């Protein structure tokens, strides 16, 4: 069966970055409703389960650039009591418009946290290591949710 | 993409 | 206009 519109498709992966191996593990998606990023998913169409192969993904393909506005200053006040608020540490901001968008800390200075709103790959270039586990039709249910039945 | 504006009035939790 | 999805995978940033 191969990977294409509706199927779901667990794959195998191994990130890398410029040499670096940053991620590996084991994920199932539903294929043709944008769960997974468009480069990796061109690549994916068509294939045959037991397949293994390459991809180079750029950022266009992958999370997209790297929006500088995405980078602002917040007082270290507006942080939970206890949390450690330190680079790498991951959060949740919050207004009125009642969308929790997420954050990374990357610097501390004094009074004044700097924060990226940005994808961490946001801007990077991602070569993948894939292998093609299993593609399966997918359920009603998985349909009308638009997403894999984890 | 995407800023944060005080013109509301934006907090922070840590889940 | 044009905007990137940062909850899709292989990577997902939030939720
Ligand atoms: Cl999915």
């Amino acid at each position: 069966m191969k990977v294409g519109q509706d199927k779901v498709v667990t794959i195998r992966y191994t990130l890398q970055v410029e040499g670096e191996v940053l991620d590996q593990g084991e994920l199932s998606y539903l294929h043709g409703h944008r769960n997974l990023i468009p480069g990796l998913e061109e690549a994916l169409e068509g294939r045959e389960e037991g397949e293994a192969f390459q991809a180079h993904v750029p950022a266009e393909k992958a999370y997209g650039p790297h929006d500088p506005e995405g980078v602002q200053v917040v007082p270290l006040s507006a942080f939970p009591e206890d949390a450690e608020v330190v680079p790498g540490a991951q959060f949740y901001a919050q207004d009125m418009e009642g969308n929790p968008m997420p954050l990374t800390v990357v610097a501390v200075e004094g009074e004044e946290v700097t924060v990226d709103f940005n994808h961490p790959l946001a801007g990077k270039d991602l070569d993948f290591q894939v292998e093609v586990v299993k593609v399966r039709e997918a359920t009603p249910e998985e349909l009308l949710h638009g997403h894999a039945h984890p | 993409t995407r800023y944060w504006n005080p013109k509301m009035k934006p907090f922070i939790f840590g889940a």
